[PDB]
């Protein structure tokens, strides 16, 4: 939750058959929690041999597609699978369901290492890329050239360099890159705010959520509501339903060397934006931030309003 | 028929399953199992009753189908019609 | 011997069930051995095979149908800050589906009784006389059954998980790992099926619904969702999964959580006719939108200058970032943004729309687009801004028509101010 | 020491989904503005032929069954009637670092697993796996049923570094064989640099694409969609075909599938071609998997035996679980 | 040995879909850039023409259902004014391998089965199956109404190696009658070539063009769509014909439907003409199934006889099992 020195515009990712699950209770774009997990991938792998810190980031999302379907005459949507292999027969194996979809995100990472000063930018922008190229995004294969990948290029702003038109001025020429997108955010504020206005009935938070994504249909003494944005519900992280182990209680962890607890995730609320709303960029940047003793696993986007 | 003998032993009918192919279960009102096994044998066993049954026997399997209640008609009904016409 | 009124009702219908249609000599047998259990060690017979099932809140097997982990049935969590929805918020009145051998439904519904009227079944995690008031057996075969019963609702041996059970990392501040495994809220969904059922079927929407198409309703709020996805467990045999019910038939429904623009629309950027009654507007879904919610927003007042007063800041403010996204949108498709025949709003929209910079835009095209700015544009904008909405004595005869005029002024200006970085 | 309880391994050979767009052969030289395929809807009125079960044989039921015929709406992807050439586009991507697995219990297991791998890799290289894979891309497995009685195919692969071409070939997928892995020194240069690429050695991103001479107007197969629930047999769709934005494409996992056969290992016959690889390497077309664990050539009982218990398999077998290491899984207990 | 439990053939003989296009004969010859036939709509309005069932046949309930609207909208495809021959083009491919299937559980059952159609190829060509096939697109069976009243029918079909053409026919399907499979010089020398194509000895694909002296301003038959009923006030549209890009069309396997009907070895008729290939082969028009299955010489009959059983049937029934093998289907249980 450092202020960021820096940001990094990935500038313009194909992603190869991603999760559009997110959680037990969402569909559509994939979970931030996914968006935070890679930055910090990055962070891990090319990240300290830069001496840089990379810790925000923003997501963009400029084109969107979803293999789904709706079944003929039913209202709700099914997803498209794919044949796995067959059995030890040779029989057929039993059907799990994975929604896969088709992004198109640019990425704004934040930068907070010592190491700006040791390096050219577009080395460090070339390296990021170059690394990130060979990654995946949300369970899904991020894609190399296409027919127009024409802005190759990464590129590197320090938000601190210059004055205070020389700053807002290098930020709307970075906007100018972000042409079709739409900026995700954290709303839990406005989730608070809402259950504070209707928490006459039921001050329940899933009702609140579960009643906003929504066309609400009033009658006649038909005016249904309106929209204040374009509100969605996410997952918002991890909440513990176990006291925490050894590493080496749990059978059959991922490993043998770190903590594991039992948890439940955590569901939001947050929405959709472009950006040209958005005063800075600095605002805009995911963060992970967890409180270990409690079972608070958390992300969001600190410090936006 | 060595797991209608050891009813109430799951370990045994769990071996004698282990065996053979998976487990089936019913939910409703009440409450059943099937541990089918390999030569086209079933088991439903339901707490300290069970019923036995072999296919490819029409009295077994319309008895079984009597053994089952009236709940398990609203479920259970396209799978006692399936294996009635696996004749 | 205080209160075991409905034990001693349910050992006398276990007795009936099972011996309502027997045989002489098996059937004779079944109900001896049913009978004398049911007077006193019926909660014996069940304990027996008491460990067939579990209360589980958070099962597994939902995640992979071939994980053999452990179901975890704990009440939620704390709640930590304000806005976050889970197990935490449900509290009373929860669904703790019974996850285990389904034979044994039995055992289950003898336990499910003690809180139907009565404090040691329901409420067995203490009142030791309400354990006590109906065993009256010895006291070793009392605690057994006693952990037997209290063992429905706990672990399965060990703590465990598998390889197939979505195991994550979380980074710590400043430090190493805790490694996270997430389940399914098996609980928290039937309840949000349940609330959805609520919503879109029964009698009383439905009723709103066919009372909406009687065109004169009663006051009343129906729902409506459209963008449900369905998600289904266990293929073919959706119930060796437990207790997906006649709602639930491996059946989650997932809320839309979607893009901005996740529909699609090919943009067919013409100079033609259809791009000269829509180039200087631009008319869309997202424009239609603006222009019904401004229709909208023209019968307001100036009475709730905190509401409609904010109201106007995004309505007004989103119409120039609809009107600049698809002017982005639309700036990428087409190579050349030539002059085409019928750009009415492609005089000066020529520039004010894709301007390419190409060999074709030459240095006389990029000499032109570039001292010659799109102020016109912005202009014609501001024009069609100001047409949008009517004008009458509601835009001049009062301060909330002065607060519109403030904000289309204010909103050109932030346009202008955009548009003067783009070709500068 | 025993097997790690859990054992995951990340694929490398990552390829996408392949776009069809149609033209005109001979100016395939300046195929970059073709146009694609698209997928549209056609009826099926259709009708009984099916085996029947031996008691529904009545005349009567066929006649009053073939009254109601069986009308459908499926999806076809079509060439365009002055267009003859089929064009299909896809990147592939070759990751390196293929012995490492991406989740794993025992530190020990994957120490004992690393020094196997770089073993394998010293001994030899990944010459024989990257010539097998230069093969697969050099004919046109990728066309599944696109390949069958076309005419002319030619397959261009393209190297690439940064915004240029490093390196271009131009194969022929018709005389370059579907069975025989014969050597080539244009096989052998692009197979040292996949094998490179699999060794962690270099950047290697390939474009590989494939033109298919068919005719006017003639279908092509793009990938068909697994969908379970459709509507109440009126108004459903029986057919849906995939599409990446408003084009006809092909899947990439059955494009993996077209890069993976190799096996022609396992202990039934070579003569009845390669195989994909995989775990009990099963075909889903014979409906039935070779390589049993009843016999020895399983993937768990090999990868098990060679690194445990340093009973060392065959060169071939060697060849096979380091194939299985390059596509992947999630193994374990 | 029984049959394998799936069986799936690929279609040979792989048309197109045809393409409507209009104008004037002897100008036949430049049919190059004829405009397309545009599917149109046109109001209706009918009267109460069908049966009535006894209930609704009281005089004022007729009455009132006469004086009542039955308005609706269709489509139709007409030639324009001044233009009276029709032009319908598509191609064709002939692909061979003709009795390989595609997807086979059972080894030892495909075996047999090749064995069986490698003994049919052997002491019999393709000969007889060319000739008929040749026949029924030397004649214009694929015109299906379209021939029906016509003065004047002539196919040209192009043999096309590259982009050029190597041989071309051109027939008069008028004197080439809809029943008797004559002889003919240049029908034999097409018949070789299909019959080549089917054996697997070349490359076969034709341009087949077909026109039809009809008249200014008929109305033409492309195929029909499907639509789903509802109950709209004035008129939904009853009639929805196929077309592509703004031009109206038959569907390909109409045209498939129409060069498989070679079959006259049905046990009812040969007067009767030839019908169409189908497993217990039956017509749609006429309701009912030839060659039943209990009067024994349905395709499963013959089939399961000749391949797990060594019977041989008659020689013109193994011509009927092998134009089974030619359509495609999906076979098994």
């Amino acid at each position: 939750v450092t202020d960021p020195e820096a940001l990094l515009l990935l500038p313009r990712l194909s992603i190869q058959n991603a999760n559009a699950i997110s959680s037990p209770l969402t569909w559509g774009f994939p979970s931030p929690g996914a968006f935070t997990g890679f930055v910090h991938a990055l962070q891990r792998r090319v990240g300290i041999s830069l001496d840089i810190e990379l810790d925000g980031v923003g997501i963009v999302c400029h084109r969107f597609e979803a293999q789904i379907s709706q079944p003929a005459g039913k209202r709700t949507k099914v997803f498209n699978l794919t044949r796995n292999p067959l059995n030890r027969d040779g029989s057929t194996a039993a059907i799990v369901e994975e929604g896969r979809a088709h992004l198109e995100v640019s990425l704004l990472l934040g930068v907070h290492g010592d190491g700006l000063d040791d390096h050219p930018a577009q080395e460090i922008a070339r390296q990021v890329q170059e690394q990130a190229g060979a990654m995946r995004l949300a369970g899904g294969s991020i894609l190399p050239w296409c027919n127009e990948r024409f802005p190759a290029p990464n590129a590197e702003l320090l938000m601190l360099g210059g004055s205070d038109e020389q700053r807002r001025k290098n930020q709307r020429r970075l906007t100018r890159r972000l042409l079709p997108g739409f900026a995700l955010v954290s709303r839990e504020a406005l989730l608070q705010q809402h259950l504070e206005t209707l928490r006459t009935t039921l001050p329940e938070a899933t009702t609140l959520d579960a009643l906003l994504d929504l066309c609400r249909i009033n009658f006649e003494p038909w005016q249904v509501r309106d929209k204040p944005g374009w509100l969605v519900p996410i997952p918002a992280g991890y909440n513990a339903l176990s006291p925490l182990y050894l590493p080496g209680e749990v059978r059959n962890a991922r490993d043998r060397e770190t903590p594991l607890r039992f948890v439940e995730n955590l569901f939001g609320l947050g929405e959709w934006l472009s950006p040209h709303r958005v005063a800075a960029l600095s605002d805009l940047l995911w963060y992970h931030h967890a409180e270990p003793d409690k079972g608070l696993y958390r992300w969001s986007t600190p410090r936006f309003v | 028929m060595i797991a209608q003998q050891h009813k109430d032993t799951v370990a045994a009918c769990e071996a004698a399953e282990a065996i053979a192919i998976a487990k089936d279960q019913v939910w409703d009102g009440e409450g059943y199992t099937k541990y089918t096994f390999d030569d086209n044998s079933v088991l439903i066993q339901s707490g300290t009753t069970q019923y036995a049954m072999d296919a490819d026997d029409a009295d077994s399997i319309k008895g079984y189908a009597d053994w089952l209640d009236d709940e398990a008609r609203s479920a259970e009904a396209s799978e006692i019609e399936r294996l009635l016409e696996s004749v | 011997q205080e209160l075991r009124q409905f034990i001693e009702s349910f050992i006398q219908e276990r007795l009936q069930g099972k011996l309502d249609k027997l045989q002489p000599d098996e059937d004779d047998k079944r109900q001896t051995l049913l009978a004398t259990h049911r007077r006193e060690a019926w909660l014996a017979d069940a304990a027996r095979r008491v460990g067939q099932l579990q209360l589980v809140t958070h099962t597994l097997k939902p995640i992979h149908p071939d994980a053999r982990g452990s179901n975890l049935h704990s009440l939620p969590q704390a709640p930590g800050q304000p806005g976050l929805a889970g197990s935490h918020e449900l509290g009373d009145r929860l669904v703790s589906d019974v996850v285990g051998n389904a034979a044994a439904l039995d055992v289950f519904k003898f336990l499910s009784l003690q809180y139907q009227g009565k404090n040691l079944l329901n409420w067995l995690t203490e009142d030791s006389a309400e354990a006590l008031q109906a065993l009256s057996d010895n006291a070793e075969q009392a605690r057994e059954w006693r952990q037997a019963f209290i063992g429905i609702t706990t672990v399965k041996g060990a703590p465990a998980s598998h390889s197939l059970a979505k195991q994550l990392y979380f980074p710590l501040p400043g430090s190493g790992y805790h490694l996270l495994a997430p389940l399914f809220p098996t609980s928290l969904v039937h309840h949000v099926h349940a609330l959805l059922r609520e919503a879109r079927f029964g009698d009383a929407a439905k009723a709103a619904r066919e009372a909406r198409s009687r065109q004169e309703s009663w006051p009343h709020g129906f729902s409506e969702y459209p963008n449900l996805a369905i998600q289904k467990f266990g293929g073919t045999k959706p119930q060796n999964i437990s207790q997906l019910n006649n709602e639930r038939r491996g059946e989650n429904w997932l809320l839309p959580s979607l893009p901005p623009n996740w529909q699609r629309q090919n943009v067919n950027a013409p100079m033609r006719h259809s791009s000269v009654f829509e180039h200087d507007f631009g008319r869309t879904p997202e424009v239609s939108r603006l222009t019904r919610t401004l229709q909208r927003f023209l019968a307001k007042t100036v009475h709730n200058n905190l509401a409609i007063r904010q109201r106007r800041a995004q309505l007004v403010a989103q119409i120039c970032d609809e009107a600049l996204q698809y002017a982005a949108r639309l700036r990428e498709l087409e190579p050349g943004w030539s002059a085409t025949p019928g750009c009415q709003l492609h005089d000066a929209e020529q520039l004010w729309l894709d301007p390419l910079r190409a060999q074709t835009d030459e240095t006389f095209l990029q000499r032109r687009l570039r001292g010659d700015w799109p102020a016109e544009v912005g202009n014609r904008f501001a024009n069609w801004l100001n047409r949008a909405v009517s004008s009458d004595s509601q835009i001049l005869g009062s301060p909330e028509a002065a607060q519109w005029s403030q904000e289309l002024s204010k909103e050109l200006t932030m346009f202008k101010e955009i548009l003067e970085d783009e070709r500068d | 020491l025993s097997t790690a309880s859990v054992l995951a391994f990340e694929r490398k050979l990552d390829p996408s989904d392949a776009l069809m767009s149609a033209g005109a052969w001979a100016q395939r030289d300046a195929s970059q503005e073709w146009p694609a395929v698209t997928v549209r809807e056609k009826s099926v009125r259709g009708t009984i032929s099916n085996r029947l079960k031996t008691k529904d044989r009545d005349p009567a039921k066929l006649d009053a069954s073939i009254q109601s015929p069986n009308l459908q709406t499926v999806d076809v992807a079509n060439l365009p009637s002055d267009a003859d050439t089929l064009k299909v586009r896809f990147t592939l991507r070759v990751l390196g670092g293929a012995g490492t697995p991406s989740a794993c219990n025992d530190a020990a297991y994957r120490d004992k697993l690393l020094q196997t791998v770089a073993t394998y890799v010293n001994d030899q290289g990944f010459a024989e796996l990257a010539r097998r894979y230069a093969h697969n891309l050099a004919n046109a497995r990728f066309l599944w049923r696109n390949r069958v009685g076309a005419e002319a195919v030619e397959v261009r692969i393209n190297h690439i570094r940064q915004g240029e071409v490093a390196r271009a070939w131009r194969f022929d997928a018709l005389a370059i064989g579907l069975r025989d892995f014969k050597a080539d020194a244009e096989l052998d240069a692009l197979a040292e640099l996949i094998a490179s690429g699999l060794s962690g050695s270099g950047h290697v991103l390939l474009e590989v694409v494939a033109f298919a001479r068919i005719g006017d107007g003639q279908e092509v197969f793009p990938s068909q969609e697994l969908i379970l629930d459709k509507g109440d047999k009126k108004g459903q769709k029986s057919k849906t075909l995939y599409s990446v934005r408003d084009a006809a494409a092909i899947h990439s996992q059955k494009i993996g599938n077209a890069l993976r056969t190799i096996d022609t290992w396992y202990p039934d016959e070579d003569g009845l071609g390669p195989i994909a690889v995989e775990p009990y390497g099963s075909v889903t077309s014979q409906g039935k998997a070779y390589r049993q664990p009843k016999q020895k050539l399983d993937f768990y009982t090999l990868l098990d035996n060679w690194v445990l218990r340093d009973e060392a398999p065959a060169v071939e077998q060697q060849h096979y679980v380091i194939a299985n290491l390059i596509r992947g899984g999630v193994f374990g207990e």
